[PDB]
């Protein structure tokens, strides 16, 4: 039991709602109100955070181990997307329907691309980001949000980041979180 | 078992998209948030709705008036009408000070030009209502030959 | 493949064999 | 005149309608218990000791019988699976006619004992009135008491001229009755031990006696006569009250924990048994004992008992039950048949995976399949619409080992979802709801249901120590109080 | 279409995209003869045919009404119930601009 | 002052001591008005040196301010707000009459009159005097009928108020055509109170505002001439207890339920509570989350008007019980809403789909995000969303904290007209200090009742 006075009176250590994250090849800042989640949604997740309020918002990282050196090497970024399309789920429903609104027939869920981008850090590498909201049948959270960004290292290790937030949550202050842990995000 | 499937909408972000995600943030001002500051800041996108401003004026609500469309026309007047009091005080705010009360004088009156068009569309008087909107569409007139 | 420890964690977890001798 | 709720103390004044109406009350109560046993004996289905034992057929006082060695009956059936050559005297049926045939003896002697109930000796001498000298009385009745225990204890559960009471195996796999050694030393405390039973029933069968040599002879001190209040026939009664919710709370207590004088082949698993992974980990420990020595998977499954794998169940679970789910644990989930397998099921990466079993709490549960290293894989997901751990994109294939599908897989992933909500309620069985029309939903054990009755009934018997401790200290004041009592005041 | 989409949910929780799929409240007989009722919710689309009949013509103003007459499935219940056919009448207007 | 075996009144009921003490009773009143006074003029300087323009006025808990915008002061197009030195005249010029009543409030109950009855004959009142009472109700409609004219005043002649529905957006506007039809005015007072009627709290316009206070205006002016002229008819006599604590048991019964009134009209009406300065109302917020998501989607390619949703409704557009194209969802109940950014959109056959899929205009999903994001849910410390919400925003909308203050303050002001009026009823009649034990009633009653 190590005496250390209490701070009374004194300055805060943390007011910027990010902590700075370092795994392997990576570093980020986290949401600092997320904490660890013990899942494994993909082959490949390093670290997964998930909100202490709910368990839709949260981020993963995923790093495979390929061949190529450079993100364009994976083709363009449309080209991108439709292999690493697993990011957002597969729909476990094989059913028949044409009655859910706003839909494809047979679709109870589709990803809509809002923006892509082509930004890079000090070091060089571009990345590959994007900026999904997929909309399901029942419709929950009003949509999901979701954040890809992807790039290879300097070990030939394809790293993706995906944060993902319900649109419930993304008007009221859960984007400051996330666009603020998606810039941070940079491979060494 | 099937994926999920995307769709190219990259583009509406671009026309339309993020707007209601602007009105909703709470780091924002209110005048960024309503729309205040982006009226203020761009003068042509004011002088693009005033000029539409009057096209809906001139052109589309006469049409409603000799057939008698009275709650189309009651709220032709308030659709995207309903920022042209916001406008013209902006197109009025980059005068000379004795040519703004010039400006918001002639603006004044077409306030009451448009109030008075209103309570005659409200009381369903067609005789009335196609003779205020000709006095309507002279005070217009003479604020758009003012501020623009 | 798998110990009698580590099939019980996954299964109950709550278990006899998973809760004793547990500070390793 | 009384009221209705006061009817009774008609009988504190006088002793012989007290011991009237206490036979009545003994044979109304060997009168339940013949004719429990007679209930009991003509609705209990003898056929399969090993997957339809006593305890899920709702059968409540038939394992206090074969608790004490009653296990042949005159039908020619017995408990462990054999037929009785001979039965005796002592069968089921003989005793539950032993005891109306005692219930009828009773019921005589209580209408002597309420006609002729003005007997000399409930006179004292020298006053007259009826009197009763309650702390010899109490003397005479410890004496009986240690003399039955120390002859309960080193004759019939010592097996010296009695039978035995039932001792089985840590597992509940070979249970029988027979005679026990009495444990003298520091095991004999451990409650699991039959032994310490058998020499409980000695030392304090002989204590008692010793004790009740002492109230005997001793009389009692005249400040522990008032202040116990020992001149009255309800200062008794408060603390005998006071000594059977004691012992009902001992007795439900260790019902409900499990003990050597409650067997889980008599009355069924305790509920610490599925939480703390009692039986799921010796049947894993006969698995690897079989691996280990080189042997297949399927022929290393068909090792295990069927009766193992019936008490890793959650239907057999005393705790999943309902207060208004009525009857045997048979009308929930239907007749036990056949252990249908082990369920083993693994992915298309060939993982391993494993059903995380639904907790006793839970009434509806979702079915988890985790790794070895204890990470969530597979799921039957409530959201289908963007699934990432379902079980249709992950390839979950279930193979059975032992049972009546050993070596029998299925992939199919509806097959596979049905297998997987039956894997978490633990091993997997084949029923019956056409025999008896089974609800769907479990019931308890009488392992539960004499836990409730037994804790309900020494709750209401604090209340019953509370209200006759109150009338024996407040006596004098029961009908009201006095008018002059406003000294008590500054 | 289905009268009820694939996300609704019945009174014990289970439906076509979002649900159990079983009935959980009756643990021991979760899946069993009771498939028509929890395993499938069926959301398929049926067809109706409908009959109009062009009865007034106003062409200075571009406008035509008349008298329709249509036969449809009423619902199936997610697949529970045989789904039963109802004659729909009545007029019928619209604006040729 | 004054004790209790002089009165019969305790400490804790003490002011019933000054009942029959015509200038301690003024003194008290004088006093207490000084309160309300003090109170508005303290509690609109601390919302004027609180308030910050790089926000909304509702967003910052300022329920004083919106009643000064709402008439017009320091307001522009579309709630934006112009100078808040007119919300600081009005926090001054109450403050410091707070003193000029705290002042008289002082003086009569502490060194003028106990009774100004026989001194001062014109103020002098015994409660049974059916005459002088009548005569100081007469005095007071005068008063308040005057003061129904600042308001007609302001509106007409004095730079006007602030209109939420004018054409062009809200802005500050004379009202040169009050509504004076008496079958509009008194057709909301026999309105139905349920839902599409909303008895008085869906005045939807200011022309029946400012109309309607010329009507309570000249009533109240020749209502007050009729009470100083008249006496009470003998069947009022016949009706009523004649007591001070009667004719306060009276005011708590009328104000009981004017705080009931103006519970659901802050509440549910956005036309003198304009949605610019008070926020969104409970049908407003939940109609413009309908709204947004309708708009979202269009944008998102898909058709809102065949879109079903999981029960077959329609998720988007619906149907109403007696036929308009409504929104869908939950907000079903909501349908009778009508707003100043919605009602453009809104066709004779509820809402115009046609108008609704080309012509939804960017300043009204301005507006409607806005509502949806400042919904009136809120926690009893501010938090600001459902109960199943983390710690984010700081917002209760001032309508939830003006209907919830009021429907307390009007429960207990109902709960006041029951004691006193069953106090008075009965001090009046003689047993309000208990049965005389001498001659009980019930003894002198046949029983088995
Ligand atoms: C007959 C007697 C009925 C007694 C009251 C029943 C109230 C039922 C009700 O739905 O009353 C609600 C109404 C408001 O009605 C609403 O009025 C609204 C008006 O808004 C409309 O009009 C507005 C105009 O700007 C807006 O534009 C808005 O968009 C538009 O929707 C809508 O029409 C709603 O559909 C409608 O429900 O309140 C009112 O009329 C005011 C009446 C007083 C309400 C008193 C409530 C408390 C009662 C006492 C409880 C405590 C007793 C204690 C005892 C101890
Ligand atoms: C001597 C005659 C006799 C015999 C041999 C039996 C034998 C039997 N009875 Mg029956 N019974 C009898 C008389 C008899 N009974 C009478 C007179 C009654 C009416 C009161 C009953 C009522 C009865 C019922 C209701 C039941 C039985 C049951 C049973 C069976 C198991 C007994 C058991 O587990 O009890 C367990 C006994 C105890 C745990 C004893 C509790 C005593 C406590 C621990 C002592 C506390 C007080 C003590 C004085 C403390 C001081 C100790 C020391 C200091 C001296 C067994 C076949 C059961 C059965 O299966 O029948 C169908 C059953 O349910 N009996
Ligand atoms: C401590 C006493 C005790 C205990 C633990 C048991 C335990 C058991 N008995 Mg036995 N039984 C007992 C005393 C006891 N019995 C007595 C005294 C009788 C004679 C009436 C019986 C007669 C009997 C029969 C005939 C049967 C059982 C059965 C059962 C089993 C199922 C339990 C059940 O359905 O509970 C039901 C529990 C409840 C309904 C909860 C009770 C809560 C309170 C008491 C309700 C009262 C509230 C209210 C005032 C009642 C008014 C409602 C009105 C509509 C009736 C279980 C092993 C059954 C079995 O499986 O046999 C094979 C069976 O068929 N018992
Ligand atoms: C060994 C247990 C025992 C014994 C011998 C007594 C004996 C007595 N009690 Mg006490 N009592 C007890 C337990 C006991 N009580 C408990 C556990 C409670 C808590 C509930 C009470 C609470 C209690 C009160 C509050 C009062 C008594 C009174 C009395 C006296 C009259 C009883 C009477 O006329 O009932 C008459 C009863 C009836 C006519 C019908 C009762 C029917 C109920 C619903 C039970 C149904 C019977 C059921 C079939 C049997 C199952 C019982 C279960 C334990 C097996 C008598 C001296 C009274 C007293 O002291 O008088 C001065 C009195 O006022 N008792
Ligand atoms: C709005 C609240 C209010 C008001 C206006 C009054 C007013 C009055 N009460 Mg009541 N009273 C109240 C609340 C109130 N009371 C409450 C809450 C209780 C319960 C605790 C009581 C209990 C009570 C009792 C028990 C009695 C009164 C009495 C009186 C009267 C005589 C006062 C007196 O002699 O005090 C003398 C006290 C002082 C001089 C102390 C100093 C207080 C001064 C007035 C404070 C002024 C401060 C202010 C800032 C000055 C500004 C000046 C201006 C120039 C700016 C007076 C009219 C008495 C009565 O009935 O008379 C017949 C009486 O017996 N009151
Ligand atoms: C009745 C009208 C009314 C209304 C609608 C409001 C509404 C509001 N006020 Mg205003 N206020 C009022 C009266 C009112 N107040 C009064 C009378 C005062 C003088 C004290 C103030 C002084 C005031 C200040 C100084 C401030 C506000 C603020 C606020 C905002 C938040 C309030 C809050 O968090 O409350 C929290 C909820 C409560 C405190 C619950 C109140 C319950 C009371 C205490 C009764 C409890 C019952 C209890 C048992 C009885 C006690 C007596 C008993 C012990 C004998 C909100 C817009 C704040 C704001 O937003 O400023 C911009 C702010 O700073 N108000
Ligand atoms: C602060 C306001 C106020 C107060 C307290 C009084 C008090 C009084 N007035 Mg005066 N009066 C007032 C304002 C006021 N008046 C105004 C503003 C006017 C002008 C319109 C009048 C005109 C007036 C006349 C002409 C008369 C009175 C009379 C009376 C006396 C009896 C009233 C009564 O019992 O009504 C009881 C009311 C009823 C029996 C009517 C039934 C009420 C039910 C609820 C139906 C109401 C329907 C109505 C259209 C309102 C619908 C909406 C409603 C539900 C909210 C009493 C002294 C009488 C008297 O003795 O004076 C000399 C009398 O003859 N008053
Ligand atoms: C304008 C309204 C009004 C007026 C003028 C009066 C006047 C009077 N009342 Mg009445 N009364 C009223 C409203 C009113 N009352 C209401 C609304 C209620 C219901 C709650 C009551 C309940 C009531 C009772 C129960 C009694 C009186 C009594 C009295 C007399 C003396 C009161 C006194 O000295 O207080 C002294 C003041 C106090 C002791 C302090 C009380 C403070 C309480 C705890 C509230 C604290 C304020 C707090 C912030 C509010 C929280 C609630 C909020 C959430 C809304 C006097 C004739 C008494 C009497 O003699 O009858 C004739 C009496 O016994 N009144
Ligand atoms: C004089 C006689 C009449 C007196 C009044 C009779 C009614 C008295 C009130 C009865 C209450 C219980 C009725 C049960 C109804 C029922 O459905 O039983 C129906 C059940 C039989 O249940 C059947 O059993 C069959 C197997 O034999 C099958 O399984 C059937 O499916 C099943 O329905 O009868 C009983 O279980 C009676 C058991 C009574 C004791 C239970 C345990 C009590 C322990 C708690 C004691 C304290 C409680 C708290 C007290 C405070
Ligand atoms: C005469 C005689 C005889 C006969 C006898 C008999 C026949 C008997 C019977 C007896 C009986 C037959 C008895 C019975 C009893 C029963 C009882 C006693 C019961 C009771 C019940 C109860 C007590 C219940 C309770 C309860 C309730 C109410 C409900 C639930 C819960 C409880 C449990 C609490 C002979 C011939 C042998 C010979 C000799 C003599
Ligand atoms: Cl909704």
């Amino acid at each position: 039991a190590y005496g250390d006075s209490a701070n009374v009176f004194g300055k805060v250590t943390n007011k910027s709602g990010f902590v700075p994250y370092a795994g392997d090849g990576f570093a980020l800042l986290l949401p600092a109100k997320w904490n660890p989640s013990k899942e494994n949604d993909f082959p490949g997740v390093i670290l997964r955070y998930e909100d202490n309020f709910d368990a839709v918002n949260n981020l993963v990282v995923i790093a495979q181990d390929t061949d190529k050196k450079a993100i364009a090497d994976f083709g363009s970024q449309d080209k991108f997307l439709e292999s690493v399309s697993y990011l957002l789920g597969k729909q476990a429903y094989s059913g028949e329907t044409q009655s859910e609104g706003g839909f494809a027939p047979n679709r109870v869920s589709a990803a809509s691309l809002l923006d892509v981008s082509t930004t890079t850090d000090k070091k060089g590498k571009t990345y590959y980001k994007y900026e999904l909201l997929v909309r399901s049948a029942d419709g929950d959270e009003g949509g999901r949000h979701q954040l890809i960004g992807a790039t290879v290292g300097s070990d030939n290790k394809l790293y993706i980041i995906k944060i993902q937030i319900g649109d419930k949550r993304w008007f009221k202050g859960a984007k400051k979180e996330a666009m603020g842990a998606f810039d941070s995000f940079t491979v060494v | 078992l099937t994926p999920v499937d995307l769709f190219d909408d990259r583009s509406v972000r671009d026309r339309g998209f993020d707007l209601i995600y602007e009105a909703r943030d709470l780091d924002l001002p209110q005048n960024v948030r309503e729309g205040f500051t982006q009226a203020r800041a761009s003068l042509d996108e004011t002088k693009k709705r005033v000029k539409e401003s009057e096209a809906r004026i001139d052109a589309d609500l006469d049409v409603f008036i000799q057939k008698s469309y009275w709650t189309e026309a009651r709220e032709q007047l308030r659709r995207q009408v309903g920022t042209l009091r916001f406008d013209l005080n902006t197109l009025a705010s980059t005068k000379e000070k004795e040519a703004k009360k010039a400006a918001l004088g002639l603006r004044k009156e077409f306030i009451q030009a448009v109030e008075d068009l209103d309570f005659a569309l409200r009381e369903k008087d067609q005789a009335s209502a196609a003779k205020k909107l000709e006095i309507t569409k002279a005070k217009l007139d003479s604020v758009l030959a003012a501020v623009l | 493949v798998t110990l009698a420890l580590d099939k019980d964690d996954p299964a109950k977890e709550d278990s006899v064999k998973g809760l004793r001798k547990d500070i390793n | 005149g009384l009221p209705w709720y006061r009817v009774h103390t008609v009988v504190i004044n006088d002793p012989g309608r007290l011991i009237s109406v206490h036979l009545m009350h003994t044979a109304l109560v060997s009168g339940w218990a013949g004719s429990m046993a007679l209930f009991e004996i003509s609705v209990f289905d003898p056929s399969d000791p090993v997957l339809n034992p006593m305890w899920r057929q709702g059968m409540f006082v038939l394992p206090f019988m074969t608790r004490l060695g009653i296990t042949q009956s005159w039908g020619g059936w017995t408990i462990s699976g054999e037929t009785a050559t001979n039965p005796g005297i002592w069968s089921y049926e003989g005793v539950a006619a032993a005891h109306i045939i005692l219930s009828g003896a009773l019921f005589l002697a209580s209408v002597w004992h309420w006609t002729y109930w003005d007997l000399e000796l409930f006179r004292d001498p020298r006053t007259g009135k009826t009197a009763l000298d309650l702390p010899k009385i109490f003397g005479i009745h410890l004496f009986l008491s240690g003399l039955l225990c120390f002859g309960f204890g080193a004759f019939h559960v010592t097996g010296v001229f009695g039978p035995g009471i039932w001792v089985s195996d840590p597992y509940g796999l070979t249970g029988r009755v027979q005679p026990v050694a009495p444990s003298w030393g520091a095991d004999g405390f451990d409650p699991y031990n039959p032994g310490g039973i058998a020499s409980h029933h000695i030392a304090a069968g002989i204590l008692g006696v010793l004790a009740g040599l002492f109230h005997l002879c001793v009389r009692p001190s005249i400040r522990l006569y008032f202040g116990l209040s020992m001149g009255s026939i309800e200062t008794v009664l408060s603390s005998s009250i006071a000594a059977v919710f004691w012992a009902a709370f001992v007795v439900a207590g260790t019902m409900w924990y499990g003990s050597a004088a409650t067997p889980i082949e008599l009355f069924g698993p305790t509920r610490y048994q599925w939480d703390q992974g009692f039986f799921q980990q010796e049947i894993q420990k006969r698995v690897q004992a079989s691996l280990a020595e080189g042997a297949s998977l399927s022929d290393a499954w068909s090792r295990i008992p069927e009766k193992l794998a019936f008490y890793d169940y959650i239907g057999n679970n005393p705790a999943k039950g309902g207060l208004f789910r009525t009857g045997a644990m048979n009308s929930g989930d239907g007749i036990a048949v056949g252990w249908l397998g082990h369920a083993s099921f693994k992915d298309q990466e060939g993982r391993e995976l494993f059903v995380r079993r639904m907790p006793t709490f839970f009434e509806t549960f979702p079915v988890l399949l985790l790794d070895k290293d204890g990470i969530v894989r597979a799921d039957v997901p409530f959201r289908k619409a963007e699934s990432k751990y379902s079980i249709e994109q992950v390839g979950v294939s279930v193979t059975f080992y032992g049972g009546e599908l050993d070596g029998l897989t299925f992939t199919d992933p509806a097959t596979v979802k049905k297998y997987a909500r039956k894997a978490q309620l633990g091993e997997i069985f084949e029923f019956d709801r056409s025999t008896l029309q089974s609800d769907g939903v479990f019931r308890s054990s009488p392992r539960g249901w004499f836990t409730f009755g037994h804790v309900c009934f020494a709750l209401l018997f604090f209340f019953g120590h509370i209200w006759h401790g109150a009338r024996t200290i407040f006596r004098d004041v029961f009908a009201g109080i006095d008018d002059d009592i406003n000294d008590q005041v500054e | 279409p289905s009268y009820r989409g694939s996300s609704f949910l019945d009174p014990k929780g289970r439906g076509g995209s979002t649900g159990y799929d079983n009935a959980v409240a009756l643990p021991a007989r979760a899946d069993a003869e009771e498939l028509l009722k929890e395993n499938v919710k069926i959301t398929k689309a049926l067809k109706g045919s409908a009959v109009f009949s062009v009865a007034k013509v106003d062409p200075v103003t571009g406008e035509i009404a008349g008298v329709f007459e249509s036969i449809q499935p009423s619902d199936t219940d997610l697949g529970a119930k045989p789904p039963k056919d109802i004659k729909v009448t009545g007029l019928w207007y619209a604006q040729l601009k | 002052g004054r004790d209790q075996e002089t009165t019969g009144f305790a400490w804790w009921s003490g002011n019933a001591r000054l009942i029959n003490l015509s200038g301690k009773l003024l003194g008290a009143h004088v006093a207490h008005a000084g309160l309300i006074v003090f109170w508005a003029g303290a509690m609109n300087l601390f919302e004027v040196s609180h308030f910050v323009p790089e926000k909304p006025m509702y967003e910052q808990g300022l329920i004083l301010l919106p009643h000064i915008a709402t008439l017009g002061y320091g307001v522009g197009p579309g709630g934006e707000i112009i100078d808040t030195f007119p919300y600081f005249v009005s926090g001054v010029l109450h403050l410091i009459s707070s003193a000029v009543l705290g002042f008289g409030g002082v003086y009569h109950s502490l060194i003028g009159p106990e009774t100004l009855e026989e001194s001062y004959p014109f103020f002098g009142y015994v409660w049974k005097d059916k005459n002088k009472m009548t005569n100081i109700l007469g005095y007071h409609l005068i008063m308040l009928g005057l003061g129904a004219w600042l308001l007609v005043w302001k509106a007409m002649y004095f730079g006007g108020v602030y209109d939420t529905w004018a054409p062009g957006g809200g802005d500050v506007r004379v009202i040169t055509n009050p509504t004076t039809n008496a079958a509009v005015i008194f057709g909301y007072l026999v309105k139905s109170p349920f839902g599409g009627d909303g008895w008085i709290c869906s005045v939807d316009n200011m022309e029946d505002i400012i109309g309607g206070h010329i009507w309570i205006g000249t009533l109240e002016i020749l209502g007050g001439i009729w009470h100083i002229y008249t006496t009470p008819w003998p069947w009022a006599r016949r009706a009523f207890v004649w007591s001070g604590e009667a004719y306060l048991s009276y005011s708590l019964g009328a104000i009981g339920v004017m705080g009931f009134i103006a519970c659901c009209m802050s509440w549910f009406n956005n036309t003198a509570y304009p949605s610019e300065f008070y926020g969104p109302t409970g049908p407003e917020a939940s109609q413009s989350q309908a709204f947004t998501f309708l708009v979202r989607d269009q944008r998102l390619g898909a058709n809102v008007a065949s879109a079903q949703g999981p029960t077959g409704l329609g998720k988007y557009l619906m149907r109403s019980p007696t036929g308009e194209i409504i929104f869908g969802g939950e907000t079903m109940r909501f349908w009778d809403f009508r707003g100043p950014w919605l009602e453009p959109l809104r066709g004779p056959n509820g809402l115009d789909l046609n108008k609704l899929k080309n012509d939804i205009q960017p300043w009204q999903e301005r507006r409607a995000a806005e509502y949806m994001t400042h919904a009136p849910l809120g926690s009893l410390n501010s938090v600001g969303g459902v109960a199943t919400e983390i710690n984010a925003v700081n917002f209760v909308s001032p309508r939830s904290w003006l209907a919830c203050s009021h429907f307390c303050l009007g429960f207990f002001f109902f709960i006041g007209h029951l004691w006193h009026a069953g106090r008075a009823r009965a001090a009046a009649a003689g047993f309000e200090k208990g049965i005389d034990r001498f001659d009980e009633p019930v003894l002198s009653m046949r029983p088995l009742d």
